[PDB]
């Protein structure tokens, strides 16, 4: 009981870190960064993370840029029309805490006060190797899973 | 010299020229004409002016400003017509541009300039949306910029820079929420103007 | 004192576009709560429309009226084209926000702010 | 002087007519087109083995911040609060105080990294090399709060990368 | 005659030079139920006289070009369909009259 | 009936959210309604709280894709009324830089424009070369896309020894590139049945509806603002302005496939012609002296330490100020009140007119054509919203 | 049928709220006698509106202060 449950997790775990779907948001600047991301030299696509996916088959959303007033009601639409298990990456300071235009009027001062945010990637905009860094570090927080752990214990 | 923007005196007389050119026959309306030091002509004009003085920039032989660049709109709150509407026209024929200013203020209506320039339709709406300006006779006048309920003109002197509410998401009401802005950190207001004068050359009179 | 008018030259013109501005919200509230889905009752939604009205009672510019009920129009406009999501539209009523207090005692107690 | 991108007139002698009509029937333009992609299906692939190889940068890259020291270990910064009034986003608080020796050191030193653009702005307006953004770009966190720096952050983050910095700083200081 | 314009939704004029003897005449037509004395009607008068005779003068379409510098004919031909719409419009308007209204003191004044 | 095209393509995209109110009558399309501000951030009203320097990295972010082109906008209208002069190694580093952010675009304007009618090869081929391009940014300033690399008064650093060689390398193979890029769109005769006669713009609609750039030399206009209003050293070097003739879709594609062949013989010129001195105006009340400098003379230091706290006053006027940017012209109104920080500063953002015209451009075509043309418009949705 | 109208529009001003019906007497004035708003009256006549199924124009809505006048109204 105690050992299935443990190496249970690990091949659920491994399965969905290792097809991670993701659902960007290419807001602004970042966008770019996060294309150069799924450009030759990096190629998201190795790792498993494919290119095109759609809201109602993705894994991860990025919010890739500036989420101003206007664009909040209609982001969050699309983190609840995600299946679970979904998570949400922030890149760059405008997703990350309102970054360059954190004092107008129009921004929503951080993504992370309209959907809860896993990893936080900072730059402005980060490199596409900052980007993949954090996508590989979502990986390893997913690897660290323990969904059946806990619910033989409850 | 070397750090020094050099003079162009040939153009600075060839806009004066054209600059007296439309002041003696837009008398009606033409209230100031102005050449820059770095030669750019603007035609100050009474606002009743604007369809007239456009159309005749655009369609004139010796004028015709088919392009409208940009249009948009200044607040200076210490005048009485606290809103200046700067038009700046392009001439391709005769390689030139022109900028043509008026002014209004909050209650008084600037005639919709879509006649004359296509262009100006989207323009007008963020003068709108963003000033506050109405647009008389524009055919389809609303925000274009802001969020749909937004309250108050962004970029009125007079408006805060963070604004007066602030977005989030509520979990009781499952749905985005506005309420009154609060900072964790206040924006930092600088004093950076120096107490002694840069440019005696636009020292104004005592 | 003599200046440009918006729509309205006086007053009884513009009361007359403030009344029909009225009915065209009167009439698009039970269709609002339906299309929006909305929580609120008809009579809810029909209350705030009257108290929206009510708190510019004391105009008495036609220029001023002109352009609030250019900007209400704007407002119904972007309800009956649903351009507003459901958020928009509750934002009116400040669900989420806990009742402020009005007398100076409760002002005194809370903090400083008159 | 301008030219023409499209202003070609087909030929109408019966060959041409006819080189066109095998193009149309035969569909040798796209032919053509599966060639160009079954070249590349051949070629070396661009992708590099991140993380165990890494994209080239330059000792002018604009990464994570540091606070840095003179050789004796004092800190190089001094409050003067050139950084904190140049910051485009505001990302920098700063307050100060004599030290305990008298000397001019700061109390709070804060980088909201949440606010700022990366722009080396401070970096530019420091006088003493105080403030540098260093090589460091993998330093994503999993909450907000770990964006704030403080002090004590900075400082760490000076004597971490320090043997970097200096390196890339002698590499470039003579373009400065 | 030319192939095309060069300019998409500009046609080729097979008459060029009759067609622009027309819209010469008629401006000056229309130029003559502005006021003697307006700047509009003295400057417009002016060179659509010295268009015209260009035009009497020149029968090669190139060569005549050359000499109006406004394009090709059939820009010119546009443009004097524009000076034709704009006379008819300033008779309206009226805008040799005296201003209309002064600005308020420091209207134009900058910096405050 | 009545639509709304979605927010963005399913595959990874960077030029911005639209929301695209249609009205369809089968499969026609009646009527077109941008609805835009979805990415508008009030970037002209932060400005004004901003010293002259201070503003700067905000034009890196409006064409996020042309950053260096909206940074010299930006420098020249404040030069101008700053009466000062760039010097001349800076002119031909910033005309040098121009060029290779108009490759930047081109390849972002044209990959993405087939990536989105569903040709997705060559977005792949050729981002690899953007990449190569991100290395030049980033070698000259630090940063791969928001350099803040040129300023009012120069640039701020000279460029690394060794920098030009390596942009030589790059432009030499870059040709081929453009290519084979060509071999997959330019005779195909799906890429043509998607393009040709899609989108046509009059030249008189054209002018009237303010637009700019390929929208207005595709319809067979003659106007390029570095020919007819050149500014820095672009009377320096020779280059051919493509002209369209049919005024549609790929009459434009075929622009700009052009225009990137231009720029790399502009390049070639930059790389031949590139002079020696100094890299920003030897002013210290503008342009802030060496560190060197600032930390042996007591006059350098003092204008060190007030160009990075006041920051250089500007006298007062106003200027309106335009390049030829890779999207069209791109323009600002920049007002001075004497201060060292800007009164009003209007962007005009090329995109803005021309997405104004999208309605007119639509007429009479179906769902997907207005796909290709937002495509062939090339809008970004930073620059339309500021 | 107008004896018919004083029914029909008697009976809407029952179902309405803001009116005591002990004051409710056919020739009672909106604003003096039942002391209504402006905007009240509005909510009358758009609910005169819909139980006679025709529209009634600002410029005749504003001289129907009391119920007599909208019988009037309706059968002419
Ligand atoms: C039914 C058939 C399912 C077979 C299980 C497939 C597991 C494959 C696997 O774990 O690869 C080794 C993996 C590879 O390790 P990795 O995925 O953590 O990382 C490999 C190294 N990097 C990331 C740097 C490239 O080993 C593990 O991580 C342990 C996971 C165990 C899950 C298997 C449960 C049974
Ligand atoms: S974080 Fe920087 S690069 Fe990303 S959208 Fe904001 S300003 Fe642009
Ligand atoms: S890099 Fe720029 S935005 Fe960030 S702290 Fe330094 S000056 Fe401020
Ligand atoms: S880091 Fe440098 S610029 Fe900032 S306060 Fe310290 S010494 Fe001054």
């Amino acid at each position: 009981g105690e050992y299935v449950v443990a190496k249970l997790d690990d091949l659920i775990n491994w399965a969905r870190r290792s097809s991670l779907w993701p659902m960007t948001f290419g807001l602004a600047c970042c966008a770019v960064e996060m294309m150069h991301m799924a450009a030759p030299r990096y190629d998201m696509d190795r790792f498993g993370v494919v290119f095109r996916a759609s809201p109602r088959q993705s894994d991860v959303m990025i919010v890739a840029g500036t989420l101003t007033n206007k664009m909040a009601p209609a982001l969050r639409k699309v983190y609840d029309q995600m299946p679970e298990p979904r998570y949400v990456v922030s890149m760059g300071s405008c997703a990350n805490g309102g970054g360059y235009y954190h004092y107008s009027y129009s921004v929503v001062r951080g993504c992370d006060r309209i959907v809860p945010v896993d990893i936080y990637v900072p730059g402005c905009p980060p490199t596409a190797e900052a980007l993949l860094y954090g996508i590989l570090q979502l990986q390893k927080k997913i690897k660290r899973e323990k969904r059946l752990r806990i619910w033989y214990r409850r | 010299r070397p750090t020094v923007r050099p003079r162009n005196d040939v153009a600075h007389k060839q806009l004066s020229a054209f600059g007296e050119y439309v002041a003696e026959i837009l008398p009606k309306y033409v209230q100031q004409v102005q050449v820059s030091c770095f030669n750019e002509l603007e035609i100050c004009i009474h606002p009743d002016g604007v369809i007239p003085v456009l159309t005749f920039l655009r369609d004139h032989s010796n004028a015709q400003f088919k392009s409208l660049a940009d249009l948009t709109a200044v607040d200076i709150p210490t005048r009485q017509n606290r809103f200046e509407i700067v038009y700046n026209l392009l001439s391709l024929r005769f390689n030139s541009r022109i900028r043509v200013k008026t002014y209004t203020d909050e209650l008084t209506p600037i005639e919709s300039s879509v006649p004359v320039y296509k262009a100006a339709n989207w323009y007008e709406r963020e003068i709108w949306d963003m000033f506050g300006v109405f647009f008389a006779n524009h055919p389809d006048l609303r925000r274009i910029l802001t969020d749909y309920g937004f309250e108050g003109h962004p970029f009125r002197k007079d408006f805060p820079l963070s604004g007066y509410v602030e977005l989030r998401y509520d979990d009781e009401v499952k749905r985005v929420v506005a309420e009154p802005v609060e900072l964790a950190q206040e924006f930092r207001k600088f004093d950076l103007n120096s107490p002694w004068e840069a440019f005696p050359a636009y020292r104004q009179p005592p | 004192t003599s200046v440009k008018p918006i729509f309205s030259r006086d007053m009884n013109e513009a009361k007359r576009r403030v009344r029909e501005l009225y009915r065209a919200w009167y009439r698009e509230v039970p269709n609002t709560v339906h299309l929006f889905q909305l929580d609120i009752s008809v009579k809810q939604g029909r209350d705030k429309v009257r108290e929206m009205f009510k708190k510019n009672a004391h105009i008495t510019d036609p220029r001023v009226v002109d352009l609030l009920v250019i900007k209400g129009k704007m407002e119904l406009e972007e309800t009956i084209k649903v351009w507003k999501q459901r958020t928009h539209v509750m934002r009116f009523f400040h669900e989420t926000e806990a009742p402020r207090p009005k007398d100076f005692l409760s002002k005194f107690y809370v903090g400083h702010d008159p | 002087t301008y030219k023409y991108v499209n202003l070609r007139e087909p030929s109408m002698d019966m060959k041409s007519v006819t080189d066109r009509a095998a193009q149309t029937l035969l569909w040798t333009e796209l032919i053509r087109g599966l060639g160009m992609t079954l070249s590349y299906l051949f070629r070396e692939p661009a992708t590099i083995n991140y993380p165990f190889e890494k994209g080239p940068l330059s000792p002018r890259f604009r990464g994570e911040h540091a606070l840095r020291r003179y050789p004796s270990g004092e800190e190089r910064c001094i409050a003067c609060k050139l950084c904190e009034a140049v910051c485009p986003a505001q990302a920098i608080t700063i307050e100060a105080e004599p030290r305990a020796d008298g000397s001019r050191r700061t109390t709070r030193y804060d980088i909201d990294m949440t606010k700022c653009i990366y722009c080396g702005f401070c970096q530019e307006a420091c006088p003493v090399d105080a403030i540098v953004e260093g090589p460091n770009f993998e330093f994503s966190t999993e909450t907000h709060e770990e964006l704030l720096y403080n002090k004590e952050k900075l400082l760490n983050n000076g004597d971490k990368w320090e043997a970097e910095i200096a390196a890339n700083i002698q590499a470039d200081y003579l373009y400065r | 005659l030319k192939k095309t314009t060069g300019l998409v939704g500009l046609a080729v004029c097979e008459t060029p030079h009759e067609r622009l003897k027309i819209l010469y005449t008629k401006i000056l037509d229309v130029l003559g139920h502005i006021p003697k004395n307006a700047a509009y009607r003295k400057y417009t008068e002016q060179i659509t006289n010295e268009k015209l005779s260009m035009v009497k003068a020149e029968p090669d379409v190139k060569k005549l070009e050359e000499r109006l510098q406004g394009g090709q004919i059939e820009e010119v031909i546009l443009q004097a369909e524009n000076e034709l719409s704009l006379a008819r419009k300033m008779i309206q308007w009226k805008p040799w009259e005296p201003l209309v209204e002064e600005p308020p003191a420091s209207q134009w004044k900058w910096p405050i | 009936s009545n639509l709304t095209l979605n927010f963005g393509p399913q595959h990874p995209a960077a030029h911005g959210v639209l929301r695209l109110v249609m009205e369809l009558s089968g499969e026609m399309v009646r009527k077109c309604d941008p609805h835009i501000g979805l990415l508008h951030r009030g970037t002209e009203k932060l400005i004004e709280y901003k010293t002259y320097l201070q503003a700067l990295p905000y034009f890196d972010r409006l064409d996020y894709v042309s950053m260096m082109c909206n940074e010299q906008a930006y420098s020249l209208a404040v030069e101008k009324l700053l009466n000062i002069r760039p010097p001349p190694r800076a002119q031909w580093i910033r005309v040098l830089f121009g060029e290779i952010t108009r490759l930047l675009n081109h390849i972002m304007a044209v990959t993405t424009h087939a990536l989105d009618i569903g040709a997705m090869t060559p977005f792949f081929w050729m981002f690899e070369e953007r990449e190569k391009m991100f290395e030049f940014y980033e070698r000259v300033s630090g940063a791969r896309m928001h350099a803040a690399y040129v300023r009012p008064g120069g640039v701020h650093q000279d460029l690394p020894l060794g920098l030009m060689d390596d942009i030589y390398e790059f432009s030499k193979n870059f040709s081929l590139r453009i290519d084979e890029l060509e071999e997959m769109l330019t005779n195909n005769r799906i890429w043509r049945n998607r393009t040709v006669d899609i989108g046509i713009v009059t030249a008189e609609d054209a002018l009237n509806y303010g637009f700019s750039g390929v929208m207005l030399r595709g319809s067979g206009i003659q106007w390029d603002l570095r020919k007819t209003q050149p500014y820095d050293v672009y009377d320096q070097v020779e280059f051919d302005v493509p002209i369209g003739s049919r005024g549609d879709c790929y009459d434009r594609y075929l622009c700009r496939v052009e225009e990137m062949r231009q720029s790399i013989r502009i390049i070639s010129q930059c790389l031949n012609k590139m002079p020696p001195g100094e890299i920003k105006v030897d002013d210290a009340k503008v342009s802030p002296p060496k560190r060197a400098e600032m930390k042996t003379s007591m006059e350098s230091l003092i204008h060190h330490f007030k160009l990075y706290t006041e920051g250089y006053q500007v006298p007062p006027g106003a200027t309106y100020t335009a390049i030829e940017a890779p999207k069209g012209e791109f323009g600002v109104y920049l007002v001075s009140d004497g201060s060292s920080r800007p009164y009003r500063c209007k962007i005009k953002a090329p995109g803005f007119a021309h997405l104004a015209g999208l309605d007119k451009m639509s007429k009479g075509h179906m769902l997907a054509d207005v796909v290709a043309i937002i495509g062939t418009q090339d809008i970004v949705f930073g620059e339309v919203d500021r | 049928t107008l004896e018919g109208i004083k029914d029909r529009v008697l009976y809407v001003l029952k179902l309405y709220d803001k009116i005591d019906p002990e004051k409710l007497s056919v020739n009672s004035h909106f604003m003096k006698d039942l002391g209504l708003d402006s905007l009240d009256q509005v909510e009358i006549i758009m609910a005169m509106e819909d139980e006679f199924g025709f529209e009634i124009p600002d410029i005749d809505a504003e001289k129907l202060m009391c119920p007599q006048e909208i019988v009037d109204y309706i059968a002419d």
